[PDB]
C-alpha cells in the first residue's frame, strides 16, 4: 500500500492524479503533514526539499524539481538564457530580453535603451512590452520612456522583450494566438511532450495601430473570457486544438503542424531542460523529483516559433484533464511505484 | 586559475588555486546556573515528601 | 610543536575515540603496546607526531586524550582491548550510572558532580604541554551524556582555556540507527549552549555514513563498529595535517581562518572518496579528477543535503596517496564547467589542497579497501542548514505537546531553555539563509 | 552492575513471579539450586541484573516474597525453583487479606510492611548500583493490590530517585474470583499513577481468550494464563538481560506525560499444539501487532499509539525485521501519533527462548488503554452508586470519600488519555 500526501488544494492537476491514485485501490491519502509517505503533491512555494528522502526505508517522491525556478520565472529565464552557454546571448528562439529593476530598488537599463536607439533609428520597428511574474499587468508600448514610466510606478522585478509585430493570424477572424504545450519530466530525466496541445487563440482581430486595447494582444484565456466581446465565436472558449490548427496549416499554407511548427517546439523544449539537468537532476539525490511544465510559444507570420516563457505550475484544457493526467500517474509514479498504448507522450531523446 | 603559496616537504605539498576575486559566562556565573537548578529538584524532591508525609 | 589534547564524551565520542586512536598508531607506526621503533629520539621530542602523542622515558607513546563517560561498560573496553597497553587510568574516566538520553541530566544533576574531576584530568595532560593549541572534542547530539555533558565542558574550557581553540566532531542523530526518541531536544539543548564555545564542528549524520556502509560497503546492516571505522578515516584525513609535517591546517587556529569567515556558521560539510569494498575482487583505481568530482556528489558526504542550492564560503581539499599539484588542478578546471559551485560574493572563488603522499591507512580485517589515492573535501556550505532545519521541525513537533519535558524539567531544567534554545536555533536558521539565499 | 530488586506479592503476584524467575533462569542455564550450567557466555554477560552472586558460584534471585497468607508461599517453596530463593526473602502474615484492598493497604498490610522494607533495604545495600525495583501483583485481590501499592509508596520515600516497575493483573468478570475487584483495582490504579514509572497492563480476559481462541485450550485454567505471563515478561526483559538497556533509559524514551506510562504488552508466536513450523519474519511481525496477540483486552485500532518498542529474539535477518517493521507503520500510519517522530523502535536478541527459534515481544503506550480504564470504572460505578459491598472496606477505617475520590482520579485518567487521542 502506497502513501501520498496532498499540499496543494488549488491544484487542478493533482487534485485529479490524487483522484486516479485513490481509485486503483494501492495508493493512500495521509494528512498533509505525515512524513511516513511515498509521493508528496508538493506546495507551490517554499516546498521544504530538504525534509525529503530522511525516513528509513522510504523511497520518497515529490511534484517539483528544486531549482526549477530558474526556467519559470520571468526575470530568472532571461538571465539563465544569457548567461549559459548551452543558449547563449545569440539565442534565435527567444525575444530580445532585458531584466529592468525599478529605480526605487544587474539592472539592464542602459544595455536595453542602446539596443531601443539603434532601432529607433534604423527606422525599424521598436515595440517593447513590460511585464513580470507578480502579474494577474502588461503594458505594451512603442516609447521607452513609457515603458521604463510604468516599471518605476511598480514595485518588483519586471522584464522589457520586443514584442513580435508579426505574427501568425488565423482566417478567417485576422486574430493572435499562442501554443501551451505540457512537457512531463520523470525522475530519470526522460523528456515527455504531450501528444495534444492547446491554442489560446484571441476573438478579436489584430490592429497594430492601437495598442491601448489590450484584448487583441493578449491571447490569455481569462482576458479573453472578461474584456472580449467575440469569446467562443470561431471555437469553443477561445480552444483549437491541434487536429484542427493542423488542418488548418495544411488548407491555408500547403504545410503540417510537425514540420513547420512542432520541430521547433521539441528543440526549444530540449534546449531548456538540457541546460538546467546539471543543477536540477536528482539522479544521484536521496529524494526524486517530476514535475509538469506548461511551454507557452509564438508563431510569427515566416512560421518560425518563438519562447514566450515556461509555466511551473500550469493548468491544463478541461478536455484534457484525464488523458494528461493519467499519463502523469502511468509514466512519472506508477514508474517508482508500481502497481500490482501507443503512449500518450513523446520522448524528446537528448544526452544526459 | 592562479597558484599561489606553494609550499613542498619531505611528505606532501599544499598550494591556494583561485578562480575568480570576491565582488562568555564565568565560573561564578556557571556554578549559580547548576546550583540553581539543584536547588529545582531540591524543592520538588522535598514536596514529593511532604506529599508522601500527608 | 603544539600539542592538541583530545576528549571524547560519550558512548559515541568513546568508541569513535577507540577506533581514531587505533587508525593513528597503524598510521605513525605505533605497537598496541605503545613503542614506536622509527621514533630515535627515546622519552621526548617536538616532532610532527607529538601534536597527538607524549612520550615516557620507557619509549612509550601515550595518546594526548581523555575519556569520559557516566556509565562504565564503553570505556571498560578500552581498558580490556587491544590498545589497553597506551592509556594509563587517569586517562579513562568512568560514573555509575548514565545521563539516560536525558540532556538535563547529564549537564546539570550528574554533570555538577563530575565536572571537576574531568577539569583536573585534562589539567594533568595540559601540564605536559609546551605550547597547548587546544581541544578536539568527540561526541554524540542524542545522549544525554554526549549532549549534556559536553556543553558544559566546553563552557569550562573555555573559562580555563580562554585563549585555545575547539573543534568537535559530532554525532547527527539518525533514526536508522537509534532506539531514543528525544534526540531532537538533546541536540538542540547542546547546540544552544555551546554554540558559542566552539571554533569550528564537523557533524556527522549517522544516517549518511549509514548509507555509505550500505551502498558501498555492501553491508546489509552496518554496526557501529563498521560506522566508526569509516569516521575515524574521515576524522584522520581532517587532522592529518595536524599530525606531519606540511603548511596547511597546521594549527587549530587554521581551521577558523580557512573554513569559518563567520562564527556562527562553523559547521563545514564533510565529503570523502573513495570508500571500495575490501571484500571485492578487486577494484579499479579512481582517478584524481573522479575522487575530486566525486566531492561533489551528495552520496558521499557527511550530511545528505544539495551543496547545489546553497554558496559556499571556503573549500578545503584534503589528499593522501599518489597526488600531485597538476592533476588537481586539471580536475578543478574541468569541475568547475560542470558543477553548480557558486562562493559568496565577499569569499574569492578558490580551493585551499593540502598533499599528503601517505595513502590511507586501513586496518588490517576492516571493511575498507586499500586505495592508492584519497580525497576529503571540507566546504562551508549554506546546505548544510537542511541539516538544522529538519532536526528542528522534529524539536517543533514534540515541544508544542510538551512531549517528554517532564524529564528534563525533573532534573531541574528550567522549561524556558527549551524555548531560548530553540529561538537561538531559529537565528541560526535565519543566518544561512541571509548569506546564501538573493 | 545494574541491578534491580523483584519483588512479588499476593496470590496471583507470587504465582506469575515463580514461573518469571523459572523461565528467564532456564535461559540464563541456572538450575532450581542455583548453579549455572549454561555454554554461552551470553548468560552471564548481564546475569548480576537479577541474580546475586554468592559462595560457590551460586546465583540466588534477587527477588522479594510477600503475601499476608502462607499457603501460596509454601508452593512456592515447594515448587519447582522454589529452592533457589534466599530463604531470609519470604516475608509473610497469617490473617489473609480477604480480596480487601484496605486490610492490605491499611490494615493487615501495615502491620507487616516494615519487615519487608528491611528486606528490600538489605538487597538494596548490596547494589553495586541499584537501577530499580519491579513488583508483579493482581489489582483485584488484596495483598497484591492493597499492600503492593502501600509498598511501592513506601520504597519511593526510601528511594525516590528510583525507577519503580510494576507487571499488574487487571481483573475482569469474565475471569474473577470476587465481585469488589473494581474496588481494589480502582483504588491500585490512582497509587500506580502518582508513584510507578511503568505499569505493564495485564488484563485476565485477553490472557483467558488468547489460551481460549487462540491456543485451543478448552477449560482454561491459571497456570494457563500465567504460561502466557511468564513468557511475556522474559520477552519485556530482554532488553535488560542480554547485552545490546537501563530502566531509566526505557522510561524517558517510552513515557511522553508521567501519568501516561500505562503499557499493552504482546507476544508472538502463540501456537496451539502446527507447533514445529518454521515462523517467517512476515508472520512474526503481523502477528505481533494483531490485536489477538495482545494482553490488555483493547483494540489498538481505536487509539493511538504514542510509542512503540518490539525486541526480536533468535537467529534472523535483522534487515528484514526492519523491512517489516518499517512496514507495519507505514501501512497503517493512522494508528500512530504524528508529533513523536520515530517513535517505532526495534531490537534484536540472538537468545531466542526455549523451544523457540524465534519471538517478538510488543510493548506500546497506546491511548487505546483508556478502555480498559474505562471498563474498570463502568463496573466500580455500577456498584458504587448504590454502596454495595462498601462495609467490607469501611469496617476497616476507610470512608466513602476516599471512594469519590478514586472515581475521579480514574475518571481524570481517562479524560486524560483521550485528549491525546484526538
Ligand atoms: N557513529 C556512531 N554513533 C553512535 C555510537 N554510539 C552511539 N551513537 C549514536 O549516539 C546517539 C546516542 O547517544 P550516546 O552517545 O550513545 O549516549 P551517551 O553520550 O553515552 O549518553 P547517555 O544517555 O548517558 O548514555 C544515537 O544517535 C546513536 O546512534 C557509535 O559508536 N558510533
Ligand atoms: N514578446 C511578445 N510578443 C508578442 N506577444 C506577447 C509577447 N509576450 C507576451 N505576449 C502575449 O502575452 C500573452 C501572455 O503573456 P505572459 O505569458 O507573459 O503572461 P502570463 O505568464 O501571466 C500568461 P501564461 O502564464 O498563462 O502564459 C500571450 O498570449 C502572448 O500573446
Ligand atoms: N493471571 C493470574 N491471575 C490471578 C492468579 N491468581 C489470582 N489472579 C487474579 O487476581 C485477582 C485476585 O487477587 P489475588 O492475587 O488472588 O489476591 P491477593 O492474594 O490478596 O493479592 C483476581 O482478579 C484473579 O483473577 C494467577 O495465578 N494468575
Ligand atoms: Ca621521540
Ligand atoms: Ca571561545
Ligand atoms: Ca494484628
Ligand atoms: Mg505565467
Ligand atoms: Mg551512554
Ligand atoms: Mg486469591
Amino acid at each position: 500500500m502506497y502513501t501520498f500526501v496532498v499540499r496543494d488544494e488549488n491544484s487542478s492537476v493533482y487534485a485529479e492524479v490524487s483522484r486516479l491514485l485513490l481509485a486503483t485501490g494501492q495508493w493512500k491519502r495521509l494528512r498533509k503533514d505525515n512524513p511516513r509517505f511515498n509521493l508528496m503533491l508538493g506546495e507551490r512555494n517554499r516546498l521544504p526539499f530538504g525534509r525529503l528522502g530522511h525516513e528509513p526505508g522510504l523511497v520518497q517522491l515529490v511534484n517539483y524539481y528544486r531549482g526549477a525556478d530558474k526556467l519559470c520565472r520571468k526575470a530568472s529565464l532571461v538571465k539563465l538564457i544569457k548567461t549559459s552557454p548551452e543558449l547563449s546571448e545569440s539565442c534565435t528562439w527567444f525575444p530580445e530580453s532585458y531584466v529592468i529593476y525599478p529605480t526605487n530598488l544587474t539592472d539592464e537599463r542602459e544595455v536595453f535603451l542602446a539596443a531601443y536607439n539603434r532601432r529607433r533609428e534604423g527606422r525599424e520597428g521598436n515595440v517593447w512590452i513590460a511585464k513580470s511574474s507578480a502579474g494577474a499587468g502588461i503594458l505594451i508600448s512603442s516609447e521607452a520612456s513609457e515603458l521604463l514610466d510604468f516599471i518605476d510606478e511598480q514595485g518588483q522585478v519586471h522584464v522589457i522583450q520586443k514584442y513580435l509585430e508579426k505574427p501568425l493570424l488565423l482566417e478567417p477572424g485576422h486574430r493572435k494566438f499562442d501554443i501551451r504545450s505540457w512537457v512531463l519530466v520523470d525522475h530519470l530525466y526522460n523528456i515527455y511532450l504531450y501528444r495534444e496541445g492547446v491554442l489560446r487563440t484571441s476573438s478579436e482581430p489584430y490592429n497594430s495601430a492601437n495598442f491601448q486595447d489590450k484584448t487583441c494582444h493578449l491571447t490569455n484565456h481569462c482576458i479573453q473570457k472578461e474584456y472580449s466581446k467575440n469569446y467562443g465565436r470561431y471555437e469553443e472558449g477561445n480552444e483549437m486544438f491541434f487536429e484542427e490548427f493542423n488542418q488548418y496549416l495544411m488548407d491555408a499554407l500547403n504545410t503540417t503542424l510537425e514540420n513547420s511548427i512542432l520541430l521547433q517546439i521539441k528543440h526549444i523544449i530540449r534546449s531548456c531542460l538540457m541546460c538546467i539537468e546539471p543543477a536540477i537532476s536528482t539522479k544521484h539525490l536521496h529524494y526524486q523529483s517530476f514535475q509538469l511544465f506548461g511551454f507557452d510559444f509564438m508563431v510569427d507570420e515566416e512560421l518560425k516559433v518563438w519562447l514566450i516563457e515556461v509555466n511551473g505550475a500550469p493548468a491544463c484544457a478541461q478536455k484534457l484533464y484525464a488523458e494528461l493526467c493519467q499519463g502523469i500517474v502511468d509514466v512519472a509514479i506508477s514508474s517508482v511505484f508500481p502497481l500490482a498504448p501507443t503512449s500518450i507522450f513523446i520522448k524528446l531523446h537528448h544526452h544526459h | 586559475m592562479e597558484v599561489i603559496e606553494l609550499n613542498k616537504c619531505t611528505s606532501g605539498q599544499s598550494f591556494e588555486v583561485i578562480l575568480k576575486p570576491p565582488s562568555d559566562p564565568s565560573l561564578e556565573e556557571i556554578q549559580k546556573k547548576l546550583e540553581a537548578a539543584e536547588e529545582r529538584r531540591k524543592y520538588q524532591e522535598a514536596e514529593l515528601l511532604k506529599h508522601l508525609a500527608e | 610543536m603544539r600539542e592538541c589534547i583530545s576528549i571524547h564524551v560519550g558512548q559515541a565520542g568513546v568508541q569513535i575515540g577507540n577506533a581514531c586512536w587505533e587508525l593513528y598508531c597503524l598510521e605513525h607506526g605505533i605497537q598496541p603496546d605503545g613503542q614506536m621503533p622509527s621514533d630515535k629520539t627515546i622519552g621526548g621530542g617536538d616532532d610532527s607526531f607529538n601534536t597527538f602523542f607524549s612520550e615516557t622515558g620507557a619509549g612509550k607513546h601515550v595518546p594526548r586524550a581523555v575519556f569520559v563517560d557516566l556509565e562504565p561498560t564503553v570505556i571498560d573496553e578500552v581498558r580490556t582491548g587491544t590498545y589497553r597497553q597506551l592509556f594509563h587510568p587517569e586517562q579513562l574516566i568512568t560514573g555509575k550510572e548514565d545521563a539516560a538520553n536525558n540532556y538535563a541530566r547529564g549537564h546539570y544533576t550528574i554533570g555538577k558532580e563530575i565536572i571537576d574531576l574531568v577539569l583536573d584530568r585534562i589539567r594533568k595532560l595540559a601540564d605536559q604541554c609546551t605550547g597547548l593549541q587546544g581541544f578536539l572534542v568527540f561526541h554524540s547530539f542524542g545522549g544525554g551524556t554526549g549532549s549534556g555533558f559536553t556543553s558544559l565542558l566546553m563552557e569550562r574550557l573555555s573559562v580555563d582555556y580562554g585563549k585555545k581553540s575547539k573543534l568537535e566532531f559530532s554525532i547527527y542523530p539518525a533514526p536508522q540507527v537509534s532506539t531514543a526518541v528525544v534526540e531532537p531536544y538533546n541536540s538542540i539543548l547542546t547546540t544552544h549552549t555551546t554554540l558559542e564555545h566552539s571554533d569550528c564542528a564537523f557533524m556527522v549524520d549517522n544516517e549518511a555514513i549509514y548509507d555509505i556502509c550500505r551502498r558501498n560497503l555492501d553491508i546489509e546492516r552496518p554496526t557501529y563498529t563498521n560506522l566508526n571505522r569509516l569516521i575515524s578515516q574521515i576524522v584522520s584525513s581532517i587532522t592529518a595535517s595536524l599530525r606531519f609535517d606540511g603548511a596547511l591546517n597546521v594549527d587549530l587556529t587554521e581551521f577558523q581562518t580557512n573554513l569559518v569567515p563567520y562564527p556562527r556558521i562553523h559547521f563545514p560539510l564533510a565529503t570523502y572518496a573513495p570508500v571500495i569494498s575490501a571484500e571485492k575482487a578487486y577494484h579499479e583505481q579512481l582517478s584524481v579528477a573522479e575522487i575530486t568530482n566525486a566531492c561533489f556528489e551528495p552520496a558521499n558526504q557527511m550530511v545528505k543535503c544539495d551543496p547545489r542550492h546553497g554558496k559556499y564560503m571556503a573549500c578545503c581539499l584534503l589528499y593522501r596517496g599518489d597526488v600531485v599539484p597538476k592533476d588537481v588542478n586539471a580536475a578543478i578546471a574541468t569541475i568547475k564547467t560542470k558543477r553548480s559551485i557558486q562562493f559568496v560574493d565577499w569569499c574569492p572563488t578558490g580551493f585551499k589542497v593540502g598533499i599528503n603522499y601517505q595513502p590511507p591507512t586501513v586496518v588490517p580485517g576492516g571493511d575498507l579497501a586499500k586505495v592508492q589515492r584519497a580525497v576529503c573535501m571540507l566546504s562551508n556550505t549554506t546546505a548544510i542548514a537542511e541539516a538544522w532545519a529538519r532536526l528542528d521541525h522534529k524539536f517543533d513537533l514534540m515541544y508544542a505537546k510538551r512531549a517528554f519535558v517532564h524529564w528534563y524539567v525533573g532534573e531541574g531544567m528550567e522549561e524556558g531553555e527549551f524555548s531560548e534554545a530553540r529561538e537561538d536555533m531559529a537565528a541560526l536558521e535565519k543566518d544561512y539563509e541571509e548569506v546564501g539565499v538573493d | 552492575m545494574r541491578e534491580i530488586v523483584h519483588i512479588q506479592a499476593g496470590q496471583c503476584g507470587n504465582q506469575i513471579g515463580a514461573k518469571f524467575w523459572e523461565v528467564i533462569s532456564d535461559e540464563h542455564g541456572i538450575d532450581p539450586t542455583g548453579s549455572y550450567h549454561g555454554d554461552s557466555d551470553l548468560q552471564l554477560e548481564r546475569i548480576n541484573v537479577y541474580y546475586n552472586e554468592a559462595t560457590g558460584n551460586k546465583y540466588v534471585p534477587r527477588a522479594i516474597l510477600v503475601d499476608l497468607e502462607p499457603g501460596t508461599m509454601d508452593s512456592v517453596r515447594s515448587g519447582p525453583f522454589g529452592q533457589i530463593f534466599r530463604p531470609d526473602n519470604f516475608v509473610f502474615g497469617q490473617s489473609g487479606a480477604g480480596n480487601n484492598w484496605a486490610k492490605g493497604h491499611y490494615t493487615e498490610g501495615a502491620e507487616l510492611v516494615d519487615s519487608v522494607l528491611d528486606v528490600v533495604r538489605k538487597e538494596s545495600e548490596s547494589c553495586d548500583c541499584l537501577q530499580g525495583f519491579q513488583l508483579t501483583h493482581s489489582l483485584g485481590g488484596g495483598t497484591g493490590s492493597g499492600m503492593g501499592t502501600l509498598l511501592i509508596s513506601k520504597i519511593r520515600e526510601e528511594y525516590p530517585d528510583r525507577i519503580m516497575n510494576t507487571f499488574s493483573v487487571m481483573p475482569s468478570p469474565k475471569v474473577s474470583d470476587t465481585v469488589v475487584e473494581p474496588y481494589n483495582a480502582t483504588l491500585s490504579v490512582h497509587q500506580l499513577v502518582e508513584n510507578t514509572d511503568e505499569t505493564y497492563c495485564i488484563d485476565n480476559e485477553a490472557l483467558y481468550d488468547i489460551c481460549f481462541r487462540t491456543l485451543k485450550l478448552t477449560t482454561p485454567t491459571y497456570g494457563d494464563l500465567n504460561h502466557l505471563v511468564s513468557a511475556t515478561m522474559s520477552g519485556v526483559t530482554t532488553c535488560l538481560r542480554f547485552p545490546g538497556a537501563d530502566l531509566r533509559k526505557l522510561a524517558v524514551n517510552m513515557v511522553p506525560f508521567p501519568r501516561l506510562h500505562f503499557f499493552m504488552p504482546g507476544f508472538a508466536p502463540l501456537t496451539s499444539r502446527q507447533q514445529y513450523r518454521a515462523l517467517t519474519v512476515p508472520e512474526l511481525t503481523q502477528q505481533m501487532f494483531d490485536s489477538k496477540n495482545m494482553m490488555a483486552a483493547c483494540d489498538p485500532r481505536h487509539g493511538r499509539y504514542l510509542t512503540v518498542a518490539a525486541i526480536f529474539r533468535g537467529r534472523m535477518s535483522m534487515k528484514e525485521v526492519d523491512e517489516q517493521m518499517l512496514n507495519v507503520q507505514n501501512k497503517n500510519s493512522s494508528y500512530f501519533v504524528e508529533w513523536i517522530p520515530n517513535n517505532v523502535k526495534t531490537a534484536v536478541c540472538d537468545i531466542p527462548p526455549r523451544g523457540l527459534k524465534m519471538s517478538a515481544t510488543f510493548i506500546g503506550n497506546s491511548t487505546a488503554i483508556q478502555e480498559l480504564f474505562k471498563r474498570i470504572s463502568e463496573q466500580f460505578t455500577a456498584m458504587f452508586r448504590r454502596k454495595a459491598f462498601l462495609h467490607w472496606y469501611t469496617g476497616e477505617g476507610m470512608d466513602e470519600m476516599e471512594f469519590t475520590e478514586a472515581e475521579s482520579n480514574m475518571n481524570d485518567l481517562v479524560s486524560e488519555y483521550q485528549q491525546y487521542q484526538d
